[PDB]
RNA sequence: GACGGGGCAUUGUAAGUGGCAGAGUGACGAUCCACUGAGAUCCAGCCCCGUCGCAUUCGU
RNA sequence: GCUUGUGGCAGCCAAGCGAUAGCGACGUUGCUUUUUGAUCCUUCGAUGUCGGCUCUUCCUAUCAUUGUGAAGCAGAAUUCACCAAGUGUUGGAUUGUUCACCCACCAAUAGGGAACGUGAGCUGGGUUUAGACCGUCGUGAGACAGGUUAGUUUUACCCUACUGAUGACAGUGUCGCGAUAGUAAUUCAACCUAGUACGAGAGGAACCGUUGAUUCACACAAUUGGUCAUCGCGCUUGGUUGAAAAGCCAGUGGCGCGAAGCUACCGUGUGCCGGAUUAUGACUGAACCCUCUAAGUCAGAAUCCAAGCUAGCAUGCGACGCCUCGACCCACGUUAGGCCCAAGGGCCCGUG
RNA sequence: CAAGGUGAACAGCCUCUGGCCAAUGGAACAAUGUAGGCAAGGGAAGUCGGCAAAACGGAUCCGUAACUUCGGGAAAAGGAUUGGCUCUGAGGACCGAC
């Protein structure tokens, strides 16, 4: 993957694309990351976290799960040189392996996101 | 003790003194290595920054997710007219290091040139080279001339050409002292690299004769001013928080009790820009020569007419008329400042290196606002 | 070039190396010339309002 | 050099004149339309070119 | 500061465990001064006493990363050891902490010093003034090393140090040299290798190559983003100039957009070649068949030195241009070799 | 003693009468300050501690919980609206004002 504008650090509450029943996921790291002093672990588009679900299911909360940032509202730049960016910022649940917990998304996901995760893609309605 | 937890240090201790320059012409401190196999060539060149644009590429690259699409990359554009050769510099091996052994002089030398010898060229009496011209006229001094030539065939170990560049054929520029420097040929043996340089006297040497399409180079030259800084800014310490007496952007620690002393290691203000620089690796994606098709922006996929110069011309600079090179990325110091090009010291035996450059859009969009059309005959059809 | 995209607020020509691209919470891909058109159509201003846009020319013509 | 002209750019259609446009009221009347992508500004650190100007020292 | 009992770290022997892969009882020798004691030498006409934040250097008793030796090393993993301090060692919940303990990421989340680094750098949560509660103690006033809550953090213009800035040093200017000083890059992933080597199987590497990313550094503004008193344009509240047009006041009236400049891992670009070696593994080879060593050689690293990059008033130097007491004497090279066995010689009116 | 406008208002903001431009001046916009602002994406991860700042705010209509010493809580919470212009209706005295 080449590198996007980070636009979700840690503590950042996303909302949930699938259909598990959670409402929103808030972020507690981002994996692969190595860290500096004070700064803060940031994700984008196509990161695989771990975060935990504040509304939602009650037997989805207070757990630690792995989920994949589909949407994000920072805008980054292609490659193609133009800038991007969604409405709303928006992850789905996943396992460690990389495979979606639910079935169905909402709402369109990144074509960065669909490239990494091909079980995300599949399931996606609309790749832009 | 210890300190609590680790990060690295803020800045490089490998470009200190942070001090302005002792020059404005950026220097070049080492020429590539002499291969006395291939032929005769000058190794460097100057030029001036004129401004920045974009272009749209496909991209050849197996392996990458842009193999065969389309980027858009920022370049530079280095306006370099032809260099004129006035002189020979011959230097010879001493076990204190090179030592200038002689130089010759052409005898016509430009009033631009001349000016460079100058403090006040308009209340002097512009004599120089008044009285050295005359060798070339009697007989015994034209002896002379020919022996410095011949003392230089077998003496010398490193010969060099003193050339100056044609100030004023960019009219933005606004000056009429031209900019000299010495060259170093890198080609074939001494009285090779003799021969060659004499030939050139008075004549002008094209940018084509020194680079070439798809060539990394060195850009040399001294940056951008700013003037004093304190250190969050000159050398990228964090800030104190919002409750810090007497202000928060100092660094809180300068040292510990013993040594009892300042070290030169510690973050402090002073001068920030305005240093000289050596930047490597710049890759030339186009060669526009005056009086050919390559100097228009136009490509095989574009074919629209249009100049080089954006809409309004280049901000802070003018129009390019001369010579000019297309530069990926980004370049030293601010817009009009001289940029002495040095050939890479190295082999450039990689992918990056042996990339052939296509272009399929140059934006020539005007850059003092958010331009939209690429020609003022496309904004004059659009409004009528 | 020829690849060059029309803006979705002002209706002008975006050449290739620009634009902002703007995705609606139901997939649809707004483009944009520069900040202007971007700024407004976030502040809810109707094209047909604004005077110099093709919207405008063209109902008004 | 000072103006000026053009290029480029920002804002968004000027003043004025006119309209059997305009809720209604007894001539008034927000607003709308035309002249009008108009008007204004644009180096002060943007680009290109008809009117007017223009004392103190130093000898290797 | 001395000491090193206690704290921490490292050895010797080898009964045992599984003798010395890895361990190792009973004994026994040391080292260290980030523990705590012991002492009372310095300071009471005062050296600002905890902790954290910030910032730089240093050590090695090496946690990861580089190169290796060993295994009860099939692979994968792990453990022991060596050369090694070049580069790293993080984001958080509770707590004033130091210490701790959990969550998570990571190649890894090693240990320490610098007046228990660092208060004219900050902060002031804790200790520890005066107010006030509680418990226990006291006849009482009051005490508590128990808990709780509220409680002023002063000065630099001096010298030095450090960062930058001018500058004389026998004309003036241009182009150069380069002693010396500084220094920098770093780590991880994906793909192919390959479901291959290995293995009964379960499992399961790596080199080369390619493509990216992390941390850091140095620039830059074509685009995106940020910034407005362009007071640039528009809109708008209240007042005010008899209205209208045009403005002004409300210290920037307010809102929208806003070029230019500045600027962001919030944007973009770039970041380096040779030699010597450590560890170790070897060649030839005696001593004395063997032997990496005695003589003589080889390969060898996140190492070192160069190169490259920054400075260069190094009171250093080169080239060019322009002119107001006889002071006598040239071999290279070798000493387990080229007559020699030292210029201990030779030359010179050496004489006025 | 104490005017006009806005406004609920001796609030704030502007103006008339009257009074003043007295607070050393000039040149330039470095660092660090002091006072005052804005800032994409995130939203307390900062810190002993949300310290500081930001958000809320006038009026009209709807609607308002636990608990309670029955007085409160309460402006609880939670929603909607507000400009300009042209009119219309209602509310009076012996022609007028809100
Ligand atoms: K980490
Ligand atoms: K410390
Ligand atoms: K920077
Ligand atoms: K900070
Ligand atoms: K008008
Ligand atoms: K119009
Ligand atoms: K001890
Ligand atoms: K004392
Ligand atoms: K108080
Ligand atoms: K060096
Ligand atoms: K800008
Ligand atoms: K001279
Ligand atoms: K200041
Ligand atoms: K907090
Ligand atoms: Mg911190
Ligand atoms: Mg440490
Ligand atoms: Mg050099
Ligand atoms: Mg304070
Ligand atoms: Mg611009
Ligand atoms: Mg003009
Ligand atoms: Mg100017
Ligand atoms: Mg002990
Ligand atoms: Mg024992
Ligand atoms: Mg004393
Ligand atoms: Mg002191
Ligand atoms: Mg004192
Ligand atoms: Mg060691
Ligand atoms: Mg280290
Ligand atoms: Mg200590
Ligand atoms: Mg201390
Ligand atoms: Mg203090
Ligand atoms: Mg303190
Ligand atoms: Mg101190
Ligand atoms: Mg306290
Ligand atoms: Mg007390
Ligand atoms: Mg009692
Ligand atoms: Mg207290
Ligand atoms: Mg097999
Ligand atoms: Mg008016
Ligand atoms: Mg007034
Ligand atoms: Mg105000
Ligand atoms: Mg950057
Ligand atoms: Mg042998
Ligand atoms: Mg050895
Ligand atoms: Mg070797
Ligand atoms: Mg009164
Ligand atoms: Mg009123
Ligand atoms: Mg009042
Ligand atoms: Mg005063
Ligand atoms: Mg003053
Ligand atoms: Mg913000
Ligand atoms: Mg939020
Ligand atoms: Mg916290
Ligand atoms: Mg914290
Ligand atoms: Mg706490
Ligand atoms: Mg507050
Ligand atoms: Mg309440």
């Amino acid at each position: 993957k080449f590198r996007m504008s980070l636009g979700l650090p840690v503590a950042a509450t996303v909302n949930c694309a699938d259909n598990t029943g959670a409402k929103n996921l808030y972020i507690i790291s981002v994996k692969g990351i190595k860290g500096r002093l004070n700064r803060l672990p940031s994700a984008c588009v196509g990161d695989m976290v771990m975060a935990t679900v504040k509304k939602g299911k009650p037997d989805l909360r207070k757990k630690v799960m792995p989920a994949v940032i589909v949407r994000q509202r920072k805008p980054w730049r292609r490659k193609d040189g133009v800038f991007m960016y969604f409405e709303d910022n928006a992850g789905v649940i996943v396992n460690p392996k990389g495979e979606m917990k639910g079935s169905a998304i909402t709402g369109p996901i990144g074509k960065e996101c669909a490239d990494l995760w091909p079980r995300i893609a599949s399931a996606a309605n609309a790749i832009v | 003790s210890h300190r609590k937890f680790e990060h690295p240090r803020h800045g490089s201790l490998g470009f200190l003194p942070r001090k302005r320059c002792s020059r404005h012409r950026g220097k070049v401190k080492s020429f590539p290595k002499d291969d006395q196999q291939k032929p005769c060539h000058l190794t460097a060149f100057l030029g001036y920054k004129a401004g920045m644009t974009h272009i749209v590429r496909e991209v050849e690259k197996p392996g990458s997710k842009l193999h065969k699409k389309e980027t858009c990359e920022a370049v530079t554009i280095i306006e370099t007219p032809p260099l004129v050769i006035v002189g020979l510099v011959a230097y010879v091996k001493t076990p204190r290091g090179l030592r200038t052994l002689n130089s010759v002089w052409a005898q016509h030398l430009s009033e631009d040139v001349r000016r460079r010898f100058y403090k006040n060229w308009c209340k002097s009496k512009k004599k120089a080279f008044t009285k050295y011209a005359l060798k070339y006229d009697s007989d015994a001094g034209k002896k002379e001339i020919q022996l410095q030539l011949e003392k230089m065939k077998k003496y010398a170990t490193i010969v060099r050409v003193i050339a100056h560049t044609q100030i004023r054929k960019m009219k933005g520029l606004k000056q009429k002292k031209a900019h000299l420097m010495e060259i170093q040929v890198n080609g074939g043996t001494i009285a090779d690299k003799v021969d060659y340089g004499y030939k050139f006297f008075e004549k002008e040497v094209p940018v084509e004769a020194v680079f070439q399409k798809d060539e990394m180079v060195d850009i040399i030259g001294v940056t951008k001013g700013k003037g004093y800084e304190g250190v969050v800014t000159r050398w990228g310490v964090t800030r104190l928080p919002r409750k810090t007496h007497r202000g928060l952007r100092k660094v809180a620690c300068i040292g510990a009790w013993h040594p009892a002393r300042v070290s030169y290691t510690v973050a402090r203000a002073g001068q920030n820009g305005y240093h000289h620089r050596t930047e490597m690796n710049k890759k030339i994606y186009k060669m526009g020569k005056s009086g050919q098709e390559s100097h228009e922006a136009c490509t095989e996929f574009d074919r629209t007419e249009k100049d080089i110069t954006p809409m309004g011309g280049f901000p802070h600079y003018g129009v390019v008329k001369g010579d000019y090179l297309m530069i990926k990325g980004c370049c030293v110091g601010p817009k009009k400042r001289v940029v002495t090009l040095r050939q890479s010291l190295l082999k450039q035996t990689s992918r990056l290196a042996l990339e052939e450059i296509k272009l399929k859009f140059i934006d020539t969009s005007s850059k003092f606002g958010h331009g939209r059309f690429q020609t003022t005959d496309e904004k004059q059809k659009f409004y009528g | 070039v020829l690849k060059t995209e029309l803006c979705r607020f002002s209706g002008q020509k975006i050449y290739p190396g620009k634009g902002i691209r703007f995705i609606r919470s139901d997939s649809q891909v707004f483009l944009f010339a520069n900040s202007k058109c971007k700024r407004y159509f976030h502040n809810r201003l109707k094209p047909a309002k604004l005077c110099w846009t093709a919207m405008y020319r063209k109902q008004h013509k």
